[PDB]
């Protein structure tokens, strides 16, 4: 009747900011230009993690972010390892082959257009395919570490004190 | 390894599960090998301790035993009680969907598990069909309680499956029992429509129904259930009529549940709707034909010294 | 953004229409009693390729009909093999595993209807299913080998028996080789009874129809025509199994002929002059070109 | 395409006599004080102009030199064909000449993969077959037609294939080259053309089907897979083997098991307008989004397929709303490509409103959007896949069996 796909588990790292790390407010803010920001912006006030969040949470996730220069051929990324970064679509036409059952195929090429990489943000999932580069570009490498961590601690505090 | 085994009886992520007889009796029992690979690939230490202080001090009707649990140098084997007899989900598939009388008992039992877990302090988390057995005395059992948790507390963990989340769960908001109740909401659709409650070839689709709540009136529908269908998925839980924090005074006052005798139904007395058909030790019928993979033994110490507990 | 699928060939068996000799009526004998053959044919009503399929192919399938008794604990069929063979539980309960990544997950069972491989006998596949045995039991069905013989000899002679009984009329000159098969495949089948009236007079007569079988006796009211006054059998036109009406009346129109009438069981055709008219267009043009004939 | 002597019915010597018959029966059929719907006018003013014209072979010497023309035409490539028919070709083909670099894609029939030349060095496509799986099915009659289509071409969109080599065990065919990609894959990653693409995809997909019906060959095989895109901003068919032109009747069924109208899958006859169907629902893909079978198993799509049933989401066009509403009975009997020409209710149909065949006959017009070519090799746009060597004995296995190639 169907070919009736698996059901596994989507279990991760129990964040549980109360007692745990030593440190405190590690931040780690990366500012750049504002033009760089400001076209980011358009295409982050859309997604369904922004689209219902705070002014000051999008402030700073758009303040810290990470920049990383990619040149033409290379397999920074692969179908098989963990996967724990958030890509953005800045600029650069990157082709997306998804290893189907062993074969290479094109997913959808991105060229400064469209939002991919959240998925990887929602639990642990290893590559979703490989990025292939098809010219030189200048890449967001957002780990997913920073993420959880100042997006539900300050959702604590606010509870705490408001 | 003081048990012979037979034949392998499941395998997936949770782990894998075969078929041993007891040297010191002679039956047919169930053991869950942890491995530990996925554990250390993937952290999963916190749930399985979890697990492990609930069962410390916990037993009831809808719970599996525990015998006795073996730990070598770098692996695990828990033992426990077989039920043959298969999961329903299987006869539902098989056949297509139930009547009302069985969706009614499934509540009830779910009803009932939800406030036997409640009286101590305790949540499911993880609520999939492929975690139920059937005897042949009609006792309903558990298994997987892996996903649990000893206090409610207010943590953020995530975990289960896509087919069963809510928006509370994407974004972690404590879903101290939302995540327990609403995505239940979907869950009787599944035993109800002639297919699967979500269709769609992408994720996104999912998560888009998940956020947006409307049931799909079938073409063949009760209109009993209907209104209850069309007000179980909600965003938040106060307003909701029938969810006292009893859990016995609002299901029973319902429109078609009323006659549900829980007094009959939660002593194990009453027979279930459906009885499998046995034929002799370690019945296969009911179940698929999975083959064995390969199976290893221990060879030395390697992450012996994780479950520092006994 | 989806799942996506393979795009993987398929393929069906060929055959020889050149090659007509073939076995006199059937090879598998095995008349069962009324009440199974009742039920076999209710089971396989359900069927679509049951729905076009005429009271002579069923019992010929049904007289050449195989069945077979399967014990408990039996097995032949199995997955992975080529697929040769089709049966249909007739009584009984039998679950079907089918493989789902190493997992042979169940389906479903049938009990008196169903039909375990009714798409193998489509296309030529591999065994995408697994039956297993559960109590003595009884299934009837064919191979598909003796299957496809059977249908693709009932098509070849469907279509090569119509044709021959219109080429010796003379009319037919415009007709390419070509237009011969669609017009052979545009002509249905109708059946009529005793008293059952073809059509009522006074009507449009602009059509064309031949019988197929059956004495049709043609007759209209005594009135016009200088003939005895009491109405009866007018002697218009006894149509048989070789004759013809209907042709003189697309360029003489003339008044109302007669009517025709089914005397008992009488098989007709079903032509239409609206499927003529798609590709060659009305008739009357056509019809011109001959007109040394006419004149 | 309107013949002026078979609009009123006259020989070599247009009378008197016939014309005012003709002009009558005009004049009851179509009525502008009666009649209103569109189209009708059209149709009108064409009879009133070949009336006058029949009248004045000054206006009739044109169309009748044209007709000549394309009957002498018609002639010399029926004669072609028939000669490339009667002559036979083999022996002209070596192993020892093209290296394998790595593959392209396999599948349930064959293996291609690129090649290059050992004397100039050029990379090429080659499809190779096993005749392992080819004795176990006997499918000698699809691969002899192989043997003449390599001869029969003589158009820009026939691909004109090399020659090919049987070994012992194994068929080797080289072809042309395809820098670019194919069709699914580009509608995969879109999902949705706009309306000068769908409007050249549809322009194409005529004019191919024009070029197939002018030689009378069955098309048979159809899907995705059959439609590249060359460097040069073109389309091009692959896999021709399974064509046949037989005077009677076919049952070998196979080519499209998915898109099957529901007069095949009782096991009967059929025609090459089914070809359209079988298209006309790939066009679904290029208008909502999703594919046209939201199911898995074979008998919803043939439920589906029987139910005469297609929805019409808020994104279609105008005339493809209509055309789709047209086919929509069981026993698609009024087709549009069972006619006399072919080639006049579908050109003349709103969806065709500007069309121009003459330009594309010479191959002049560039394509909306080429895919990018970066040098030679440049394989990123089609999709990749495990290496596969050859691993066969050499060893002969039935011999007289593959004697025509």
């Amino acid at each position: 009747i169907n070919r009736f796909t698996r059901r596994a588990s989507v279990c991760a790292e129990a964040y549980n900011p109360d007692e745990e790390e030593d440190d405190a407010e590690s931040r780690i803010i990366h500012p750049k230009t504002d033009d760089q920001r400001n076209r980011l912006q358009e295409a982050c006030k859309d997604i369904l993690l922004f689209k219902n969040l705070d002014p000051e949470q999008m402030s700073q996730v758009l303040d810290a972010m990470f920049e990383k220069l990619v040149k033409e051929g290379e397999h920074v990324i692969d179908q098989g390892d963990d996967g724990d970064n958030f890509y953005v679509i800045d600029r650069g036409t990157f082709d997306i082959y998804v290893k189907c059952d062993g074969v290479g195929r094109c997913v959808g090429n991105y060229d400064n257009r469209g939002s991919f990489g959240e998925l990887a943000l929602m639990y642990n999932t290893p590559r979703a395919a490989t990025i292939t580069a098809t010219s030189p570009g200048a890449l967001w490498g957002l780990d997913r570490v920073t993420f959880r961590r100042i997006i539900v601690k300050n959702n604590a505090k606010k509870r705490k004190m408001y | 390894d003081q048990f012979e085994r037979i034949k392998t009886l499941g395998t997936g992520s949770f782990g894998r599960v075969m078929l041993v007889k007891h040297k010191e009796t002679g039956n047919h029992y169930a053991m869950k090998i942890l491995d530990k690979q996925k554990v250390v690939k993937l952290k999963q230490i916190e749930h399985t301790l979890n697990e492990k202080r609930i069962l410390q001090a916990v037993n009831f009707p809808f719970l599996v035993k525990l015998e006795f649990s073996f730990k070598d140098n770098s692996n695990l084997y828990m033992v426990m009680e077989y039920v043959p007899g298969g999961e329903m989900f299987s006869h539902l598939r098989r056949i297509g969907r139930f009547s009302e009388p069985h969706a009614r008992f499934y509540a009830a039992q779910i009803v009932l598990t939800f406030e036997y877990l409640h009286s101590l302090d305790l949540i499911y988390r993880d609520l999939k069909p492929e975690n139920l057995l059937i005897d042949q005395q009609g006792y309903i059992q558990v298994t997987d309680f892996g996903f649990a948790k000893r206090v409610k507390g207010r943590t953020w963990t995530l975990c289960g499956t896509p087919e069963y989340l809510a928006p509370e769960i994407i974004l972690s908001k404590g879903y101290n029992k939302g995540v327990d109740w609403w995505a239940l909401g979907v869950l009787i659709y599944e035993m109800a429509a002639g297919y699967p409650p979500f269709f769609a070839d992408q994720p996104i689709q999912i998560y888009e129904k998940i956020v947006s709540g409307k049931v799909r009136f079938p073409s063949h529908f009760s209109s009993d259930l209907k209104d209850l269908l069309r007000n179980l998925l909600q965003v938040d839980l106060t307003k909701r009529f029938g969810n006292l924090k009893n859990g016995v005074n609002d299901i029973k006052n319902h429109k078609w549940f009323a006659t549900t005798d829980w007094i009959a139904i939660y002593q194990r007395k009453v027979e279930a709707p459906f009885i499998p058909k046995f034929k002799g030790p370690g019945d296969t019928s009911n179940f698929d034909d999975y083959e064995e993979e390969e199976i290893r033994v221990s060879i030395n110490e390697k992450c012996g010294k994780e479950f520092s507990e006994f």
